[PDB]
């Protein structure tokens, strides 16, 4: 009765073992001293699967432990778990230590993280050649360095400079990626994936399925994170005289780059960066002629986003006022000047066998047009990027066993949960389904395993009421994107008024317009402004011919092989990447970090939570709860009955306990009211 | 909601519902009250077109609408209306969480029992307020103006009362009421308009009529010699647009349409006027309080704003009244937004706090206590 | 077929009728609508020479075939003719099995119920298609232009209508119906040519005409003195190539055959025209919401081509209309594959799954149910 | 002329015009109002073929004929057409020289000023009459009638007025006027006749569907077991012969195109009905004498023959209006001859001498004394 945890504002829970009180009116002391008049029993460690107490105080007890222990202490549960120390590993990615890994299969593979890496290896040299581990983390967990320590201990292990090459590319990505967000002055840049192929163990193959790029960002921005880290860098001019020769402005003189006022960042310098990434271009193999038309081609996006479009029915047409910007934007992507104008302000792609007509589009469609042009050049600038960058990489000699890697954005807060958060949010929301399957099918191992007759969802009802149906909010929302006029409010109103009932999700407060959803990683309103603005998106053919035949040669090559719903698109995109994912080994590691201090020996039990409930480990602790917690062997449960008051005795003395094979699949509350009559 | 629990003071009053909150001078939500439903088969969809209208969107689509005032002569018809602009009112306008603050609602005087019964249940029972009180619309006008004490000659969309208040005292004994309100002035003024040619008979109409009557109307010193000299020629005839581009011609109905508050015989109704009803809400006081009120009688309501009220009044009173006696009228020209004003004050400026219905009472003795406490 | 079970589009319109899947921008099957018999006796063994002749074949061969135009006036004739266009556009045109995809057809208003109920029977129970749905032509056109909401002025060869569309709803009571259409313009042609000297009685001679009144006519501003200085000068007389090789010169006719259009007494009916039944239709609304229509007035279907048509339309209405009144008429250019269109959205791109009808109740309540759903 | 001095009584009405002598029971002179104009074109030489067509030859020759009706819902709108009315009933029918007897005209209640001030100034100005006066259709029911007081409920082809009047009074504060008149059932019965699939757009139709309408329409007891059932079995389906000779069927459109009468959302207007017209002008009389009326309410004017109309309007006052109270509705069956019957006493049989209006003092006065006098 005495001993528990006690649930307080800074110890969220705070394990008080003090005085047996009352079952509700709990008054005892506490490590803070006296308390007040409910949290549960208490009870560094490696694994707390053995825990009399599967609880969250147990968990952020063990936590802070291995915190102040100094220990990265990693749980088995079929997926590892370590913390970002912000110090020198040593003796712990050291050689000897990865002699060590390579050798020592039980002992070592408790805190280390290269003993996990070199299971996996031997998993992978076990002939399950689709492997793969998830890196949970967030913005500065060190995955990178992980990352990197991993490939490492693969290298110790397999054998076979692919880590060098792979570090010069990062800069390269990350300056076209990465951005300021609430979370990172320099964040991510998007989902990015890796593939080492292996030659029989000699892994001499690379590879990279990089998807799911941040397109809403070329001219949608509300926030720090508006200026690409490459549209920075061009922003900071990084040549004089070719700054003239691209008529370059101000960074405020691009009205598509003056969103939320961070033109000048204490994160980055950026002509600096820019030479870095000059010289990381020469080090890919990018011609300097290819850096000019690089460099051009975002000068080119830039004066389009400076291109204004206008308003006889004026309702139809635009004018020119500024015109330097279009003419500029002309001879930057070398095409004519009345042909870029016409292809902007006609759409005119209306056939039907031989006639043709010329659909001249209203104002706030031409805007739409501009936005959708800028849509394809970006992206098919990243996508040659990404060919030039799988070019230099180099795969294997046809290989038929790779091990893969993946890093992508997973679930964040924000001020407002805007419709590129909330696309992050449904594919977190699709990862932690794919984890949940995966750690139920490890579950149902478990099961089998010790014959164990054990006899979510809502998740899947989630990704259902979200997207899934012919009636969802994704298709709620690409309906109404269609048919005019329809007004935001008037969007969230039919949001509210179908599936009202019957989710975790529902309407806002006595507000203007949001939509509350509560997902895994908790309850977020995201503030319905203009999603019905982001995801609208169009694809034209004489945009993608005038794209193709231009005089510009690397511009041709960027659009030489020349359904209109942002959120049908993204769902067709994650939906290949799960498949993808599908068909291999899977293997989770979650990378915590000590945010709070960014230095050693320091602790954030609500980073620490928001940690443990974005990464889904609190989730995964639920539902690992949920099915038999307690396990342990006949002369285990003969020594806890000999402790408290041999398999038959103990079921005499005890009589939900499932006695397997050889362990008891019993529950972690079963554990611990055999502990409190072992107290009492 | 509100940054303090200071309470929440609404009149509802039939026609155009004013809200806001206590120890402000300023109403910050303001519109006309009417309930709207879509009459027409519709066919296109994704535009809403849910079949609950109210307020302010509902003057925007209001040729498709049939029209529903709530509120008549100060009676509630319909409870569902009140639900719903009261809901409305709430989670719209002011955005507030009504278990947050007290209300102050408010009433003509004379209005039935059941009625105050009513509303003192549904805002308890629906909305679970805190507190909750009703005042009458004949005091608070004062409170609006400064304490002159003096008859109050309130006149809404609703009703007209005339209440005595001396002192610190009111004189229940003689209160009046009359019906003559907004609504048959636009009524008198859609029989009126049919004499020149022009033709209204929908109720979408009468939104637009009620323009009209909110602009072109005053009231003329002498109700003959303008009469005979608007029939003699045109200086009076003015002009105003209908929506769709027309121009309509007003002729001597510019002042016809409320001369008949001082001549209630041509809308049928067999009554005093209202000039007469205050003389003889007067003449039932005592001789000795008297000379105060014919100096301190006070208008309010937004039926007493045609530009001529004042003189007329007074030429009135002082032909009917005896003579060696100072006459003087305050108007305010806050006066269309008197009553809250005074809402303003009495919520939040006073002792008022056990004076409060709080809700352990209405839960140990029902809903008739607001007979008992409130006045 | 189809790589998705995406519903089936087509307008058969008596005219051109179009075809297409769901969710396209573009309609995939286009012809003109025409059943042809042979008339003559056959020698030659091995040419095929089937009796049943239809669209895009009938008019290679339309020398030595009679003429059977199967849809009238909106109405249709005979039940055999539609039975063949139905087969011969869906299995020959879009190879479709019918029995795949649900369908949308449309009509003109006020169209016989047997006939809706007739073409709500045959699909089902000689197609076995899964599910049906029958529009009106006078709403698509609004989700072609995006929702602009107005008077939908939209003529083709059967018919022409005046539909109001206000906010979301129709106003049934106002609607117009006139028989004006492309054919009535092409048998004033006829005997107009015949005032030349040319001379044309045959049916094989009709898509001949249709051919002329395609290319050469345009709308005049003035309808006086065009017609008298075409009278005075060959300005205007152009010329023409019959497909012998023959060259017809075209007098002051190019004018003067949709120049009826806004004078339809030549032709001997009775009506308005269509400019004054566009005003006696926006003058049967209501006085609230008429400024709008005169904004978002919006022309469609391919009788409406003529180059001139908006500048007359607009000059009508604002010489008869009232007069400080912002006039405006859409003319989107691809009005002619205007409502095929709007039957692209409104398949696909809404919630419209449980408003078909499924082809259950079909077989539990016969074929007037399409009369109680879809409208 | 005429053999004595007695006044001249017609009532113009906008639909059949009557008129005769002073002191008789029966009128003289019976045509429908209307105005012809030839449209086509003539050639043959030397039948007439004068361009004013009026009255009983212009039933005749209506095929090729325009129509003109010039009375529209009481109001008068061109006054050619009236010039033209008046004397052809004068000269030709009663061929009575104008300037010999007093005449009587009449009006709906709340017709617009400017067209009595032109029905006064012309019979006095271009005729010679000796003496004028205007009536109200609303009062000679009961003189026609017999002295019972209360509602007279008369709808012709104009308008629809109710007015209360008792024991020699009449009530100006609550009389009522809708438009629902005969030519609104006409043009419901255009657009439900069309449902079936016959079709009527041209106006020489438009007595041929008043014929059918005057046939074989009556007035279902209940409106929900009769649309049922008619649609469940032929046995309502009868038959009728155009000129031509055709046969024409008619469905459940019996009894549907007079149901509107009773439910008025059919054709768009907003209004009540005209039930609850009757019940709602009852309700703003007083409640003392309100028990007559229910017992004295009259009907007239030829729409309300309709062979149910007297079972129908009693069932649903009797579920209308409050319980035990004797309900008793008076039909009299020359009620389609019933004003002209009313003027047929009023003029002769009374003092009515001095109360003409003697030419003289219209001579001094102008037209508007006809404002000041009659009513
Ligand atoms: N020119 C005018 N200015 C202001 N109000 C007017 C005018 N003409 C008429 N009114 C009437 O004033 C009324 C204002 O609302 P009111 O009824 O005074 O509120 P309350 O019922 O709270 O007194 C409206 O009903 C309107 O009919
Ligand atoms: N110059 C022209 N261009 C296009 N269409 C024309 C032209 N002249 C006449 N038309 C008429 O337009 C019609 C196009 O088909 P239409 O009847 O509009 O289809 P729908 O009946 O579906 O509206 C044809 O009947 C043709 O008679
Ligand atoms: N079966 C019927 N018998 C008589 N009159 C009918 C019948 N059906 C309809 N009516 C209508 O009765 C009207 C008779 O004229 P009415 O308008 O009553 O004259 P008034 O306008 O003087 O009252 C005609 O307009 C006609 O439309
Ligand atoms: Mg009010
Ligand atoms: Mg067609
Ligand atoms: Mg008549």
């Amino acid at each position: 009765g005495s001993p528990a945890w006690v649930e307080d504002v800074e110890t969220v829970w705070i394990e008080a073992t003090v005085v047996k009180l009352d079952g509700d009116a709990i008054t005892a002391r506490t490590v803070n001293g006296d308390l007040v008049e409910a949290l549960p029993r208490d009870e560094g460690v490696d694994d707390m699967t053995k825990l009399s107490y599967l609880h969250e105080p147990g968990v952020l007890h063990n936590l802070y432990t291995r915190f102040k222990h100094d220990e990265i202490y990693t749980f088995t549960g079929n997926i590892l778990i370590a913390v970002n120390p912000f110090t020198r590993l040593p003796h712990l990615f050291n050689t000897y230590m990865m002699k060590q890994y390579q050798d020592a299969q039980p002992g070592d593979l408790n805190p280390h993280v290269y003993s996990v890496a070199d299971a996996a290896y031997k998993a992978m040299m076990e002939e399950m050649k689709s492997q793969a581990i998830l890196v949970s983390g967030e913005s500065g967990a060190g995955k990178t360095e992980t990352t990197k320590q991993i490939m490492q201990y693969l290298a110790f292990v397999g054998g076979r400079s692919v880590e060098q090459q792979v570090l010069q590319s990062n800069p390269l990505l990350e300056a076209f990626g990465n951005a300021k967000t609430v979370r990172n002055n320099n964040s991510s840049r998007f989902g990015k994936f890796v593939e080492i192929q292996f030659n029989n163990g000699k892994i001499s193959g690379a590879a990279v399925r990089t998807y799911l790029l941040e397109r809403s960002r070329v001219t949608q921005i509300s926030s720090p994170e508006r200026n690409y880290h490459c549209f920075y860098q061009l922003v900071a001019g990084a040549s004089p005289e070719d700054a003239e020769r691209l008529k370059l402005g101000p960074p405020d003189s691009f009205h598509y780059l003056n969103q939320s006022k961070c033109v000048e960042v204490g994160a980055i310098d950026d002509c600096k960066e820019y030479q870095l990434t000059r010289e990381a271009m020469d080090i890919v193999g990018i011609t300097t002629e290819e850096q000019e038309a690089i460099f051009r081609t975002i000068a080119a996006v830039l004066h389009l986003g400076n291109i204004e479009f206008d308003s006889s029915d004026a309702s139809e047409v635009s004018t020119e006022k500024s015109k330097f910007h279009l003419k500029a934007a002309a001879e930057m992507l070398m095409c004519d000047e009345q042909m870029l104008e016409k292809s902007l302000t006609t759409r005119i792609m209306k056939a039907t066998r031989t006639e043709s007509i010329t659909k001249i589009l209203n104002k706030s469609q031409a805007t739409d047009n501009r936005d959708s042009i800028a849509k394809t050049i970006y992206a098919k600038l990243f996508d040659w990027l990404v060919n030039k960058v799988n070019k230099s990489i180099g795969q294997d000699p046809h290989s038929t066993v790779l091990i893969g890697v993946l890093d992508i954005y997973g679930f964040e807060s924000f001020e407002i949960n805007s419709f590129e958060q909330f696309c992050i949010n449904l594919t977190n929301e699709k990862l932690q389904q794919h984890f949940n399957t995966h750690v139920f099918k490890m579950e149902q191992a478990e099961y089998r395993k010790e014959e164990i007759n054990w006899d979510f969802v809502d998740n899947i009802d989630v990704l259902d009421l979200i997207e899934k149906k012919p009636l969802g909010i994704i298709a709620l929302l690409d309906e109404a994107c269609m048919l005019p006029r329809s007004t935001a409010e008037s969007f969230a109103r039919k949001l509210g008024d179908t599936f009202n009932n019957h989710r975790r999700f529902s309407k806002h407060k006595f507000k203007r317009t949001a939509f509350t959803i509560d997902h895994y990683a908790g309850q977020v309103e995201y503030r319905a402004d203009l999603f019905l603005e982001k995801n609208k998106d169009f694809v034209v053919p004489e945009h993608q011919q005038l794209l193709h035949a231009s005089r510009c040669a690397f511009v041709s090559g960027l659009f030489p092989a020349d359904f209109m719903s942002i959120g049908s698109q993204f769902k067709l995109q994650l939906a290949a990447l799960m498949e993808t994912l599908k068909l291999t080994a899977p293997h989770y590691i979650r990378c915590v970090k000590p945010n709070m201090q960014l230095k050693p020996q320091i602790f954030e039990n609500k980073n620490v939570l928001q940690q443990l409930r974005c990464s889904g480990v609190l989730e995964a602790v639920r539902i690992s709860c949920a099915g038999f917690p307690t396990r342990r062997t006949f002369e285990e449960f003969l020594d806890r009955f000999g402790l408290l008051h041999e398999k038959v005795a103990c079921q005499n003395l005890l009589e939900g306990y499932q006695i397997g094979k050889t362990k008891v699949f019993l529950r972690a509350g079963q554990m611990a009211i055999l502990d409190t009559l072992r107290s009492n | 909601d509100e940054d303090e629990t200071t309470a929440l003071v609404c009149d509802n009053g039939s026609g155009l519902v004013k809200a806001g909150f206590a120890g402000d001078d300023a109403p910050r939500a303001v519109f006309p009250s009417i309930v709207g439903r879509p009459r027409h088969q519709g066919v296109m969809v994704g535009m809403g077109q849910k079949d609950s209208y109210v307020g302010d969107e509902a003057q925007s689509k209001r040729g498709i609408l049939t029209l529903k005032y709530p509120i008549e002569h100060g009676i509630i018809t319909n409870w569902d209306d009140m639900e719903k602009i009261w809901h409305h009112t709430f989670y719209n306008e002011l955005r507030v969480a009504p278990e947050e603050h007290p209300t102050l609602l408010t009433e003509a005087p004379l209005n039935p029992k059941a009625n105050r019964e009513k509303m003192t249940q549904i805002m308890f029972e629906t909305f679970n307020v805190p507190a909750m009180y009703v005042a009458i619309q004949a005091v608070l006008s004062l409170y609006a103006s400064g304490r002159t004490t003096g008859i109050v000659l309130d006149s809404g969309d609703g009703v007209t009362h005339n209440v005595p208040i001396y002192e610190g005292y009111a004189l229940p004994h003689a209160i009046m009421r009359l019906d003559l309100a907004g609504r048959d002035l636009t009524d008198y003024l859609m029989k009126i308009l049919t004499e020149r040619g022009y033709s209204f008979v929908t109720t979408a109409e009468r939104e637009i009529v009620r323009d009209i009557k909110e602009k072109l109307c005053y009231v003329a010193l002498d109700f003959e010699n303008e009469m005979a000299t608007a029939a003699s020629s045109s200086s009076l005839e003015k002009s105003y647009e209908l929506p769709d581009g027309q121009v309509i011609t007003i002729g001597n109905e510019r002042f016809r349409c409320p001369e008949t508050l001082f001549q209630p015989s041509f809308i049928g109704m067999e009554s005093a006027g209202i000039h007469e009803t205050t003389y003889n809400s007067i003449m039932k006081c005592d001789i000795d309080i008297r000379k105060d009120l014919y100096a301190n009688n006070v208008m309010s309501g937004g039926t007493t704003m045609y530009p001529g009220i004042a003189d007329r009044m007074q030429k009135e009173i002082t032909a009917l009244a005896p003579s060696t006696m100072k006459i003087k009228i305050i108007a305010p020209p806050e006066r269309k937004y008197s009553v809250w004003i005074g809402g303003s004050i009495l919520a939040s400026l006073s002792t008022f706090q056990q004076m409060w219905i709080t809700k352990q009472e209405y839960d140990e003795a029902g809903p008739s206590i607001v007979h008992r406490k409130c006045f």
